[PDB]
């Protein structure tokens, strides 16, 4: 699983907040964030 | 040929035992699992058709 | 008479009985195959 | 390594989930272990756990790969310069640089005759023919050394 | 070729009773005429620690009390067996030739290596029936931890 | 694997008193049913009380002795029994168990025994509510007409009133054989006596289908000249109803009785189970005795 | 007992621990099991009992929430009505019962 | 939904490295020589001991 | 294929084995190739052709 | 990897779990779902439609 | 007891929640949590 | 083999032959020598 989003401001609230969010899926009505399982994101771009 | 009247199969000296074999059609078994022990018989069933 | 017919011809060991196959003039034949096996010989008794 | 003390014998349908489980558990919990975490302890643990992971070799030459003051080498890592330098600084109280023996050459090692002659005539061969010989005459039915 | 390079024939370790750290718990002793008992009962007697109190208040008696216990029986097997070729081959030698002798010192080593085999199955086993009626008496943590 | 070990060690768990190895003591040479065959195995499966149900069909009891394996007891000691399972046609001594004087020459069958219970009043190795049920061993016409009595019950229930059978089993279970009364407990019906009237049902009507005309009027004609004891107690029997055989031969009438021979036989192997010992010489209290065929 | 026998002594190597002027030592048992048929004794099946409900019905005259900042449903009488529940595998994932 | 709350019950086994501890002679052994018992076929003799 | 009669007869050099799982397992899931896996004793080690 | 695009969640089961951090317009072009957003190999935002 | 909610949503605040969160218990209106009494949820999966 | 207690069906002696072979895996280098030199 990669991370996905639905709409602009779910994801401006994911980057937005701390790091571990990224392991995080919070559900809207409607919106949803499904969350990578490993944080390669976090790892990848942390290591830079 | 030499056959057996009782007794175990083998080669002379011992050596090796030897195997009884029969084809798959007339083999036969009537359970699902074997006990220990079993002992292996002779059926001639006879249709009168 | 004598719709079927039975004898004791021996017993094994119960746990050789396997398959394999006879070989004459390159011809299979499947068998099955029982290792440690004693004779035991008797009569034809029947039954109906 | 964590299975190996219950089963003993072919596998069940349950072993075999409980090793699928373990399989999809560490492969998700071990990939870039290095860039994912970078504490000591942790890493201590992984490789001492790689290290007893392996089982030791069949043949083991005792007096080469000799640590002075009569330390023995039980294996070897190798990585890339960055991963190694890497761990270099992650656990400085554990790395010694220190000078071992070493092997000086190769192992020659060569046929005898009547390997050579076994060699052409029945395509194959026994090496140390002549100590097989030799225990199978005198009923010693174990070497001291192979090949 | 085909280079057999080595054979390898396995060393059992040749663990015993009193060699490993669980005989600590054991006080293992020979006893010829085992099998001619049927239990052994151990008695013991006590009398309480009784202690003075102040008037105006019941104090204690003298009680006796006996307890009894009793042994247990847990016997073990290991049924090894041989080929009547290699009861042939042990005894029976014939026409002098080399692999006859072969044959006798293969049919004395198997003998030899099943006596060692079943030595080494009754040590492993006299280990694990000690450990069996062990475990079959020992409660669990939290009850001594509350008692 | 492992073959079959001529020597099984039994080994008692639980704790025995004097008292039981001294009444085991008595046990020697005697005949004792596995279920299965170990070289070291536990109390429970040997003997018979494993195997007493609520049912207490004497029939279903007689079809699992049959398949269990026989042994002879041996070398009685602490916590342990030494068991000889006995092979084809040697010489073995054995110890009697049921309350049947013995003889010489006759075969002998085992059997489950009869009154078992607490009203037979045993004392045999109680422990840990598990008694020690010794098979009996008969000889040939006790065990002939217990089967007998058994299929003649079964045959009785069928649509018959429950106090005609209170009224048949009065009749039917007191057994006198050699001086010495039996009786037989719980006759109830099973399915397996179910298979044994289907199958003697079948033979009858086989049998008297293929009885030719000579064989169903021999006995008429015996009983118009000759005159004995026997041929009138075995003719009031029979019901009510010089001529030349209207046709005769030889080689289908020989077929006729060689198939009627085999419907015999199919009839005869209800009753009789099967020989198991062959006694050559007993001890003269009727203790023991010595037999082949094992 | 102690009178009969364990005559002479040996010296061998093993490993103690000390606890509270308590020696005792500390021994592992894969040598006797390492190629063996049987099972260790010491590897055991321990087992533990579960119960959870599904489909229950709290009282609404004292009805209330705690997690209101937390979490919002929306006004379904499906939402207001237990009828599934939702557990955990063995693996760390969400599994429905109906 | 009907007026119906079903409770579950389950149980779950887990494989479980035990550890036991013991004081010095806590149980006194008494042991034996082992017995040789024989077994003769024809094609093989085992032993028992 | 192997001559397992080779393997049986000749001289062998012993070592303190280690197999990482236990070695049925490794047996009965084919780790190696070739694997004789007879239980008991097998004469046929005897005859020599 | 691998993620879905216009995956319809019920309505009847209808929750949200963040709705202090965010707050949407009630016209159903947020509200239904019809296109993602995914991270590129630098971190940033990219739309799939 | 064992971790078992009504509801998908009282789910997914044990997901998002820290370490420890399996031990609470919290109820909606016509939902709730039973938490685990022990943390096997928590940590025998967890060990890795 | 563990000696089995009573009642319990215990294993009979067993030996097994395992096969190990070698791998190949040959290596070679190409280079080139003018003839001004020769």
């Amino acid at each position: 699983p990669i991370l996905s989003t639905t709409t602009l401001a779910l994801m401006e609230t994911k980057l937005k907040g701390g790091a571990g969010a990224f392991a995080t899926s919070e559900t809207h009505f409607g919106n949803y964030v499904v969350g990578e399982i490993i944080p390669l994101q976090q790892s990848m771009l942390f290591n830079s | 040929l030499t056959c057996v009247m009782r007794g175990y199969l083998y080669n002379t000296l011992k050596t090796e035992v030897f195997a009884l074999m029969i084809p798959k059609d007339m083999y036969l078994t009537w359970e699902e699992t074997r006990g220990r022990l079993q002992y292996v018989y002779l059926i001639i069933v006879y249709d009168y058709d | 008479l004598c719709t079927g017919v039975i004898q004791k011809l021996g017993w094994c060991l119960a746990d050789d009985i396997h398959t394999s196959f006879l070989v004459h003039k390159e011809l299979k034949l499947s068998v099955v195959r029982l290792d440690n096996f004693s004779v035991e010989l008797g009569d034809f008794r029947e039954f109906v | 390594v964590e299975n190996a003390t219950l089963a003993r014998q072919a596998l069940n349908r349950i072993q075999r989930s409980n090793i699928l489980q373990s399989f999809k558990a560490k492969m998700l919990a071990t990939l870039f272990l290095l860039n994912r975490t970078r504490d000591r302890d942790y890493v201590l643990k992984f490789l001492t756990r790689l290290a007893e992971a392996a089982t030791d070799s069949i043949l083991d030459n005792p007096t080469t790969y000799t640590t002075s003051s009569g330390a023995k080498i039980s294996g070897v890592m190798v990585s890339t310069a960055n991963v190694m330098q890497i761990i270099m600084s992650l656990l400085s109280s554990h790395i010694t640089k220190e000078t071992v023996s070493a092997p000086a050459t190769y192992g020659n090692f060569v046929l005898s005759p009547e390997n050579a002659v076994t060699a052409i005539s029945y395509h194959s061969i026994l090496a140390d023919f002549n100590s097989y010989k030799a225990h199978l005459t005198s009923g010693q039915p174990h070497l001291p050394n192979d090949s | 070729f085909e280079a057999i390079f080595g054979t390898f024939c396995n060393r059992l370790e040749w663990v015993y009773f009193l060699t490993s750290g669980l005989a600590a718990a054991a006080h293992a002793i020979k006893f010829h005429d085992l099998n001619k008992l049927t239990t052994g009962k151990m008695l013991f007697h006590v009398q309480v620690p009784r202690v003075a109190s102040g008037a105006g208040l019941p104090t204690s008696r003298q009680t006796t009390i006996m307890v009894t216990k009793y042994s247990e029986k847990s016997p073990i097997t290991i049924p090894f067996e041989l080929s009547a070729a290699c009861l042939t081959y042990l005894r029976e030698t014939f026409e002098g030739t080399i692999l006859d002798k072969i044959l006798n010192v293969e049919a004395m080593h198997t003998v030899l290596r099943a006596l060692k085999n079943t030595a080494d199955a009754m040590e492993r086993g006299l280990i694990h029936s000690f450990l069996q009626t062990l475990l079959r008496k020992a409660p669990p943590y939290f009850v001594v931890q509350t008692l | 694997m492992a073959a079959m070990e001529a020597n099984i060690f039994c080994t008692f768990d639980h704790k025995l008193s004097i008292a039981d190895v001294g009444k085991l003591t008595k046990l020697v040479a005697a005949v004792v049913p596995i279920p299965q065959r170990l070289h070291l195995i536990k109390h429970y499966q040997l003997g018979l009380h494993q195997f007493v149900d609520h049912t207490r069909g004497y029939v279903r009891l007689r079809g699992l002795l049959r398949n269990m394996t026989l042994t002879l007891m041996r070398r009685v000691e602490g916590n342990q029994i030494l068991l000889h399972v006995p092979t084809h046609g040697l010489l073995y001594t054995v110890l009697n168990t049921g309350p049947v004087t013995w003889e010489k020459g006759d075969a002998l069958c085992v059997l489950p025994p009869l009154f078992h219970g607490p009203l037979a009043r045993e004392n045999l190795l109680t422990l840990g509510q598990w008694e020690l049920v010794l098979p009996w061993i008969v000889p040939m016409p006790l065990a002939l007409e217990i089967n007998q009595r058994l299929l003649i019950m079964g045959l009785f229930s069928l649509d018959r009133s429950y106090e005609e059978v209170k009224a048949a089993v009065q009749q039917l279970q007191t057994i006198t054989f050699r001086d010495a009364t039996f009786t037989i407990p719980d006759p109830v019906i099973d399915q397996h006596l179910l298979i044994d009237m289907k199958t003697a049902c079948l033979s009858m009507s086989m049998v008297a289908n293929l009885a030719s005309e000579l064989t169903m009027t021999y006995v008429r004609k015996l009983a118009l000249e000759d005159s004995s004891m026997l041929l009138v107690k075995c003719q009031e029997l029979l019901m009510r109803l010089p001529a030349r055989p209207q046709h005769v031969s030889p080689d289908d009438e020989i077929a006729r009785l060689s198939a009627l021979f085999v419907m015999l036989r199919q009839l005869d192997d209800l009753i009789r189970e099967q020989v198991v010992f062959t006694v050559c010489d007993v001890s003269p209290d009727n203790k023991s005795a010595t037999c082949i065929f094992k | 007992l102690s009178q009969a026998g364990a005559h002479s002594l040996t010296p061998l190597s093993m490993d103690v621990i000390r606890l509270g002027e308590k020696t005792v030592i500390m021994e592992n048992l894969r040598r006797v099991y390492k190629n063996t048929d049987t099972k260790d004794p010491l590897e055991r099946n321990v087992d533990l009992t579960f119960f959870f409900p599904v489909g229950l019905y709290l009282p609404e005259d004292r009805g209330y929430t705690t997690v209101e900042s937390k979490v919002k449903l929306n006004d379904t009488v499906r939402n207001a009505l237990p009828t599934t529940a939702y557990l955990l595998n063995r693996d760390r994932a969400v599994q429905k019962i109906d | 939904h009907p007026g119906f709350a079903l409770t579950a019950v389950r149980t779950d086994t887990f494989e479980v490295d035990m550890l036991l501890y013991s004081g010095k002679s806590c149980t006194s052994v008494i042991i034996n020589n082992p017995i040789v018992t024989k077994e003769e076929r024809d094609i093989s003799t085992t032993y028992h001991v | 294929m192997e001559n397992w009669s080779a393997l049986e007869l000749l001289p062998k050099v012993g070592i303190p084995t280690d197999f990482l799982t236990h070695v049925k397992t490794s047996a009965g899931e084919e780790m190696f190739e070739a694997l004789r896996i007879y239980y008991g004793d097998d004469p046929e080690r005897y005859n020599i052709h």
